[PDB]
């Protein structure tokens, strides 16, 4: 008997028969701790800085990123010059997969599971340090 | 609400207190109290209201209701129960009033004014309903009242 | 009526006519009944309004 | 002690010289015929007739000069206004447009075609009183203080009272004789105004409109919309055990009823709504964009729609069961309309009228013709929109069917009893409530209006706080955009609506974004998001008149950007000090660092009435404490102009204050200048005017040395 | 008098937190005599005034007590057999309200409700444990009734009077004497004065149209009065006995208690003309004509 | 006896009429 | 900020665009993270790319210890009165919506051992079961028994000009998956390259911002 | 309480069965099996006890004054303000109670 009359309240829980916030360092760092393999699903800020708008689209292949963590602070993400930072916000609690679909010519099409996301990144720029070193 | 009255009376015993203690230091030749013991035109309370402190400034027979959010005015703190915060006047009227005490002073001077501007009409209505109900009750001479039929 | 800005008007009306200059009279500050008080003793009239 | 400055008092000079008193009046005005006469024209540009697809009309361009007038033959001269208040003639000039008509075969652009004329301020940009000099005014016959602001139509001053009105887009929860009851009115930029209500009876939710015979169960609605699981519904209204069992009747009505797909549903819907084409279409047409037309639809989602009606839904619960309710006396809510949007409505109303006037007069001479050449300029008139406007301005009965409206005495007569009387006139604001002797509330002062509106100044008699007038330190905010506002909003981290599930709203960490009655998104911290928002709002990017503020009650940030509020200049503190300096203050007793240059280094800001709730203000420098956010420039600037007239008003009582400002208009003296040269019905003159011994700072800002009424003794 | 008589509150206090209407609107109500009245109060007197053990006992007496509040907890349990709900009567909270209901009381409480249901399948398990098992039958199935009779189990009533609202004690004190009165917030007068506890004999009513109703409608003419006296003296005026007197003689005289409104002036003067300035267009004036009565000019 | 506003219903008279004086400045003959 | 220089991570982003053209991302809010659908057998998937409407046909067992039988009979009536293919009910149809179109910013990460894999999103759908079957049976059933402007009809019409396509279903374990996967995974540039992109952020927060 | 099911996403309804009750539905077909016992247990807001109002102990409360009554030559006493409207100009008044084996109530 699997399947089991779920609840509204209790989505995640769903016991009826016998929440807490992580921080996204502390996230990673119980993420690399296992050693596992789990996919993140993280939306960029828009019009991220390139050579209009420049998106991942119009970009090259290899290393271009870069992930700091400071001691008792928060994660920043940095390419170069630019800075952001990373942070959690609206967690999943609903079933999330992506799949690959495979188009052929006519008709022939591969539909192919890769796996499940069930954590949600926001990268967000801070107008702060900006400003700070655009006046001074 | 038990606080509300407990605190209540604890402000009136010091305006009471001071307009008491008044009394003692005033002259004999006042005029103004000389006018309040004559009873021409005034009063004991307009004598403490002048000299010592005005009081509290009640609505409605209640607190300054909040405006905002939980908070009377914005120059106050959040949930500030505090009798000089809520509705207080402390300074009289020679030595010159806060404008915080200005506004609820004003506050207690409309409520006044709105509730006789619009009394004519009630007072009205009812002085119709009752002259055209009695305009015929009269008594004859066998010491007896009839009506007109 | 309960107005005492009269007396104190006509006060600093009488000390301005006397000494010469306009005396403030704004909301909420202005002058005081103390130094105009003092300023009235100069002339050699009653100190308050007598 | 504490560091204080006795410096900033000549602020309120440097704030007033720019804008405030009446200039606002002008502001409204002149922002009106150089964007709102543009948008009007682009609005109604194209205009086709139906015989043929051969004829059209275009407009290149559109204008308004200078004051003239048309005397005998073929000679315009520049109009003096005091020339026209002599002669009862009206204040006005032309309108030239630039058309374009395509008559016979080739095309024809007649430019600087004259349509119509329309008023002018007295003290505007096109008008020649602007900019002049003293010994300029006097060889015109105007006297030099007069402050302006009113129209000149038949030789009489009529001024247009300032209308205060309820906010638009908004979600109102009041009670009633029954219980609680949630409200929602809408009106967009075209001419479709609706108010809905969801009332609560016996424990089931029902939804009534204008357009509605019978009421429908919420829920019905919701599978109409387009949501089919009937988990979603309870999922987006909310994730709580007392919520849900508030929510049971209407689902077990909604299953008694055999309704289960949305066909079925809009079948219901047509069913019950009544309208004098299947059902189905009719009932999917009244779902999108009639009901709720401050929401647009993309294609035919309604997904924000569900959304807002969610959250709408929840509010209705929380209200109901507690002992909150929402009032309509605040004036954070409440907006004000000047003379520029309904001239604003006369214009859009009267262009329609003539577009599609001409457009009638023509369709039935090219079928039954005699030549081959039709011109249009021959059969057009420009007097229907002069007398219109003259009409409408001098009746003072704006009339319109369009927008199905109807308002009387909007227009007054311009009191030149005195120079206070003629001063006061022009800050004077009516409400739209009726002479109602059961209203006490609105009648009654109010806590939230602080240094607005001037308590003291009211009327003694029935309107005792339906008149008010406004305060010395006053700005009416304009009409703006929202486009980068949002798009700032985007790129700070907002999370679109379309993303997450409804039961991530429920969540207390989340926090829902609304603009101007629009949800935006779900955003974490706000916090940090309104700090950001503040920030970016003293550097200078964003206008400086943009409301933010936060409700944790209902748990949302409230994104407030439309025309009509009232905003005064505040001083920045920061952390234990005022950011006003010594230095800062001694450049602008040299001439230097104007308000604007305070404004544009980060120095002073503007603050609604909702944004001060979530702030803390300091009368004093001596009582700033760690928590004040703003200070106070000058505190006997809550008295109004009526009031800084009575010498020592704290040391007064407020009846003898209101009695003064009340009898302060009525005391006769001199009137201006020009005195013996204007000729008006009744005026009053004094022999021997003194000057005021003890004079008020108020008085020397308004400079009433000079004009007295009254006499020493 | 009532031109002068339109202020707020006037003894309000935290003594006596009891919203009562006295000034222009009591008045208005009192002349033109509306059966419903606005926050009735009645008061009655003990024939035990010295303990107030007996006042507490008779206190619980008249008082609409409701089932759901001496509930300890309902439950609906569901197993392989038919379900039923089951409530649990706390004893406790009964003894500190000092109430008489048992748990067959309950029983007859809920036999005598106005939702559907009879003497089947509703019973007492033990002491203070009633078990109701729902039918399955005449409108729907048992689950959709089972939503129905969980939400209107404490609305049945268990003892009291379903008018009376809310009562307390009022304490008098003398000399060296204590008084204990009954007052209580209702309308239904003829029951709670037909009660052990209160004495039937001593007991004021606000009211006029039950008090006429109940006691008759000579014993309405004195209530009228005291009144009226009773706000006049609230507000520091005075009027004269027969000033009142004749005004309540007034409405006494013909019938029963006739209020001063538009219908009540037409049963008591016959005159169309003085109606045709209250009515409106020509209603009355087209169905004198119509029916073609004779006006006397007196 | 239908529930009725004394407003509405009965119309202002003279004695609703309150004569105060205010400021308000600025049929055929024989 | 003394602090936030002896203690910091190192970690690599990478970037690929090999699979970013075909990628979709799936939501199911009615299924609770616990439960899976990958493990259910699926009868068929259909697609159209050109409006992004994707429909899904799973099949669940017919005569399992949890099943009524006798409401399956009814039912089966109802429809007969060919979508089924059998004798009572024993698949599900999920349906799609377009949402957000605009995918610009939301893009999948993959977490290896220390590098990260950033691949961009085309769209991102929302999968949701409809009961599409009872209402052509009970229509079919009544009326048995019984006997310029742009509208919804036109983009009903605008929706039928396109053909469809056809997949098939593949599951956890494939060697396809795995191909797939690193296909995603493996950037294949393992060159240390830099200076791919040069903006100084106060020109970055320009471009953000435009003054005009 | 509140159950949907997991196929759909509609709410099920307990029905009757063949031997024993099930939870079934009418949107599709889905029939859980009625196990030992489930249960539901709520807690309904009890009464409390009422106060009895009155007497000399709230009387306490507000403060009193010393001024003789003409009644029983008492001096103590409760005075408290008001303000009234009066026919020519405001007028503030007080009440007065007398605290004694009388208990009288006056308004001058
Ligand atoms: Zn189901
Ligand atoms: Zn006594």
């Amino acid at each position: 008997r699997r399947p089991a009359p779920p609840l509204t309240p209790g989505r995640l829980p769903s016991i009826r028969s016998r929440p807490k916030d992580v921080s996204v360092a502390e996230l990673l760092r119980e993420l690399s701790l296992t050693k596992e393999e789990e996919l993140l699903f993280l939306q960029l800020p828009d019009t991220l800085p390139g050579q209009n708008a420049c998106t991942l689209a119009d970009l090259t292949e290899g290393q271009v990123g870069k992930l700091l963590i400071r001691k008792s602070g928060r994660v920043q993400l940095l390419l170069g010059k630019v800075t952001l930072d990373v942070t959690m916000g609206t967690a999943c609690s609903f079933l999330q997969e992506l799949v690959s679909v495979g188009l052929g010519d006519s008709r022939t099409g591969e539909m192919t599971v890769l796996g499940h996301v069930k954590h949600k990144l926001v990268c967000s720029p801070d107008f702060e340090s900006l400003l700070d070193h655009k006046h001074r | 609400e038990t606080l509300e009255a407990l605190i209540l009376k604890e402000l009136s015993v010091i305006r009471d207190h001071a307009g008491s203690a008044c009394l003692r230091e005033l002259d004999k030749s006042n005029s103004p109290l000389t006018m309040a013991l004559c009873g021409s035109k005034g009063s004991f309370i307009n004598i403490s209201q002048m000299i010592a402190c005005v009081g509290q400034q009640a609505i409605s027979g209640s607190r300054v209701p909040d405006g905002f959010e939980n908070r009377s005015l914005p120059h106050f703190e959040k949930h500030s129960k505090l009798p000089a915060a809520k509705g207080f006047v402390a300074n009289s009227f020679y030595s010159g009033l806060t404008p915080t005490e200005f506004f609820f002073h004003t506050m207690a001077g409309r409520e006044g004014l709105v509730d006789t501007a619009v009394k004519t009409a009630e007072t009205g209505y009812m002085q119709r309903r009752l002259v055209k109900s009695l305009e015929d009750l009269c008594s004859q001479y066998d010491l007896t009242v009839r009506s007109s039929t | 009526r309960m107005t005492v800005g009269k007396l104190i008007e006509l006060l600093a009306g009488k000390a301005g006519v006397l000494d010469g200059r306009f005396h403030y009279g704004t909301a909420f500050g202005g002058s005081k009944v103390k130094d105009v008080c003092e300023d009235l003793v100069r002339h050699g009239y009653n100190y308050l309004g007598k | 002690p504490i560091p204080t400055v006795e410096e900033k008092w000549r602020l309120l000079p440097a704030f007033l010289k720019v804008k405030g008193l009446v200039k606002q009046h002008i502001d409204s005005f002149n922002y009106f015929i150089n964007v709102e006469i543009k948008k009007i024209m682009k609005a109604n540009e194209k205009v086709t007739s139906d015989a043929d697809p051969m004829w059209y009309l275009k407009y290149l361009n559109i204008y308004v000069g200078l004051p003239d007038v048309e005397e005998s033959f073929n000679v315009t001269r520049p109009v003096s206004p005091h020339e026209c208040r002599l002669r009862d003639m009206t204040y006005s000039a032309p309108i030239t447009v630039d058309i374009e008509y395509t008559r016979g075969s080739q095309r024809i652009i007649r430019n600087a075609l004259p349509i119509g004329r329309m008023p002018i301020m007295l003290r505007s940009s096109n008008c020649v009183l602007t900019g002049k000099t003293p010994a300029e005014f006097a060889k015109l016959n105007e006297c030099p203080l007069d402050p302006g602001g009113y129209f000149i139509v038949k030789g009489v001053e009529k001024v247009i009272l300032i209308q205060e009105q309820l906010s638009k887009n908004r979600i109102i929860v009041e009670a009633d004789r029954k219980g609680a009851v949630g409200a929602s009115v809408t009106s967009s930029t075209h001419e479709k105004k609706s108010r809905t209500n969801m009332a609560v009876k016996q424990g089931r939710f029902y939804l009534r409109h204008n357009t509605l015979s019978e009421d429908i169960p919420i829920v019905i609605i919701f599978k109409a919309m387009g949501v089919e699981s009937d988990q979603e519904i309870v999922q987006m209204i909310g994730t709580e055990e007392h919520v849900m069992a508030a929510f049971g009747p209407s689902l077990e009505e909604c299953q008694k009823a055999q309704i289960f797909t949305q066909m079925q549903a809009l079948k219901y819907i047509g069913n019950k709504v009544r309208r004098q084409k299947t059902k189905i279409e009719e009932a999917r047409e009244l779902l999108a964009s009639t009901i709720l037309t401050h929401v647009p639809v993309k294609e035919f989602n309604f997904r924000a729609k569900c959304i807002y009606t969610a959250v709408m839904v929840r509010r209705v619960i929380l209200a109901q069961g507690d002992n909150k309710v929402d009032d309509r006396d605040y004036y954070g809510n409440k907006r004000l309309e000047l003379a520029g949007q309904l001239l604003s409505l006369l214009f859009e109303d009267l262009f329609k009228k003539f577009n599609s006037e001409m457009k009638k007069i023509a369709d039935q001479v090219i079928p039954k013709q005699r030549a081959a050449q039709f011109d249009v300029v021959k059969h057009m008139r420009q007097d229907q929109i002069t007398n219109g406007m003259v009409n409408a301005i001098s009746t003072g009965n704006w009339s319109l069917k369009r927008f199905k409206m109807d308002r009387q005495g909007v227009t007054q007569v311009l009191s030149r009893l005195s120079y206070i009387s003629a001063l006061g006139m022009m800050t004077r604001i009516s409400s739209q409530f009726e002479k109602t002797r059961k209203v006490s509330g609105p009648r009654s002062l109010q806590p939230s209006q602080w240094g607005m509106l001037c308590p003291s100044d009211t009327p003694e008699g029935e309107a005792c706080g339906l008149v008010k007038n406004l305060a010395l330190m006053t700005h009416i905010t304009t009409d703006m955009e929202d486009g980068p506002i949002v798009k700032l909003a985007s790129n700070l981290g907002v999370e679109d609506v379309n993303l997450l599930c409804g039961e991530e709203l429920s969540y207390p960490n989340v926090f829902l974004v609304f603009l101007n009655g629009n949800i935006l998104g779900v955003i974490r911290d706000h916090k940090k998001l309104v700090n950001t928002f503040r920030l970016m709002r003293r550097a200078g990017y964003i206008n400086e008149f943009v409301s933010i503020s936060t409700n944790l009650t209902d748990r949302c940030v409230y994104i407030s950007s439309d025309g009509g509020r009232l905003c005064r200049p505040y001083i920045i503190v920061k952390k234990q000090k005022p950011a006003v300096t010594n230095k800062h203050m001694e450049e602008l007793a040299q001439g230097y660092r104007n308000f604007e240059d305070f404004l544009h280094e980060s120095l002073v800001e503007y603050l609604d009435v909702n944004e001060e709730n979530d702030c803390n203000i300091a009368l004093y420098e001596h009582t700033i404490n760690k928590d004040t956010t703003h200070l106070e420039i000058e505190p006997f600037t809550l008295l109004g102009v009526c009031a800084g007239l009575i010498p020592y008003p704290h040391h007064n009582q407020s009846p003898r204050n209101t009695y003064q400002c009340a009898m302060g208009k009525q005391a006769m003296g001199t009137i201006g200048y020009n005195q013996r040269n204007r000729i008006d019905t009744l005026m009053y003159l004094l022999a021997y005017p003194q000057k005021p011994m003890v004079k008020t700072k108020t008085i020397e800002l308004i400079e009433f040395e000079k004009l007295p009424a009254g006499q020493n003794a | 008098p009532g031109t002068q008589m339109t202020l707020k509150t006037f003894h309000f206090a935290g003594v006596a937190s009891m919203n009562i209407t006295l000034g222009v609107p009591r008045i208005k109500e009192i002349i033109n005599a509306s059966k419903a009245i606005s926050t009735p109060i009645i008061t009655a007197q003990l024939d035990k005034d010295d303990d107030a053990d007996y006042a507490r006992l008779v206190k619980g007496r008249i008082e609409k007590t409701l089932l759901g509040e001496i509930s300890e907890y309902i439950e609906e349990v569901f197993l392989p057999d038919d379900c039923f709900i089951l409530v649990k009567l706390s004893l406790e909270r009964i003894r500190l309200l000092r109430l008489e209901v048992n748990a067959e009381t309950v029983r007859y409480s809920i036999c005598t409700s106005k939702l559907r249901v009879k003497p089947g399948d509703v019973a007492v398990h033990g002491e203070a444990v009633v078990c109701v098992t729902p039918r399955e039958n005449s409108k729907s199935s048992m689950y959709y009734v089972l939503q129905f009779l969980k939400e209107d189990l404490p609305k049945v009533v268990v003892q009291g009077i379903p008018e009376v609202s809310r009562a307390v004690i009022h304490i008098d004190e003398q000399s060296g004497k204590e008084k204990y009165k009954l007052l209580v917030e209702g309308d239904n007068l003829r029951a709670v004065m037909a009660t052990h506890g209160v004495k039937g004999t001593r007991t004021t009513s606000n009211n006029t149209y039950e008090v006429e109703k109940t006691l008759g409608i000579e014993a309405a003419r004195t209530t009228i009065i005291n009144e009226i006296q009773y706000t006049m003296v609230n507000h520091g005026m005075s009027i004269d006995r027969r000033h009142v007197m004749l005004l309540s003689d007034l409405m006494t005289y013909k019938g029963e208690v006739l209020g001063i409104t538009r219908f009540g002036l037409a049963k008591m003067k016959e005159s169309v003309l003085m109606l045709a300035s209250f009515e409106k267009t020509a209603d009355h004036l087209f169905d004198a004509a119509y029916f073609g009565q004779k006006d006397s000019v007196c | 006896q239908e529930e009725y506003d004394e407003e509405e219903q009965e119309e202002e008279n003279d004695y609703i009429n309150s004569y105060f004086e205010d400021g308000d400045d600025f049929e055929a003959t024989y | 900020n003394e602090e936030d220089d002896p203690v910091v991570q190192e970690i690599d982003v990478y970037l690929a665009k090999s699979l970013a053209e075909k990628l979709y991302l799936f939501q199911y809010p009615v299924r609770p993270a616990s439960m899976t659908y990958d493990d259910i057998p699926h009868l068929s998937a259909k697609i159209k790319p050109k409006q992004q409407k994707v429909e899904l046909e799973m099949a669940i067992d017919t005569l399992n210890p949890n099943y009524c039988r006798s409401k399956g009979e009814q039912i089966a009536l109802n429809v007969d009165g060919s979508t089924y293919s059998s004798k009572l009910m024993d698949k599900q149809t999920f349906c799609s919506s377009q949402t957000t179109s605009n995918t610009s910013r939301y893009a999948a990460a993959l977490y290896r051992q220390g590098e990260l894999h950033l691949t961009p999103l085309h769209g991102i759908l929302q999968l949701r079961p409809s009961f599409s079957y009872l209402d052509k049976a009970d229509a079919k059933h009544r009326e048995r028994e019984a006997a310029r402007v742009q509208s919804y009809e036109f983009l009903q019409k605008k929706h039928a000009e396109e053909p469809w396509v056809h997949l098939h279903y593949y599951g956890l374990r494939d060697s396809r998956s795995e191909h797939e996967r690193q296909y995603l995974l493996c950037p294949g540039s393992s060159g240390v390259e830099n200076t791919e992109l040069v903006k100084s952020p106060s020109e970055y927060l320009m471009m953000l911002m435009p003054p005009s | 309480m509140l159950l949907f099911c997991p196929g759909c996403g509609n709410g099920l309804i307990v029905e009757e069965g063949q031997r024993c009750h099930r939870f079934s539905c009418n949107t599709c077909p889905y029939v859980h099996n009625i196990t030992r016992k489930v249960t539901n247990r709520k807690y309904p807001k009890l009464k409390e006890v009422d106060d009895v109002l009155g007497g000399a102990a709230a009387w306490e409360n507000v403060d009193s004054t010393a001024e003789s009554c003409p009644k029983c030559e008492h001096p103590r006493a409760y005075f408290m303000q008001l303000q009234t409207r009066s026919a020519d100009e405001p007028m503030t008044t007080f009440y007065k109670c007398c605290n004694a084996q009388c208990g009288h109530r006056w308004r001058d």
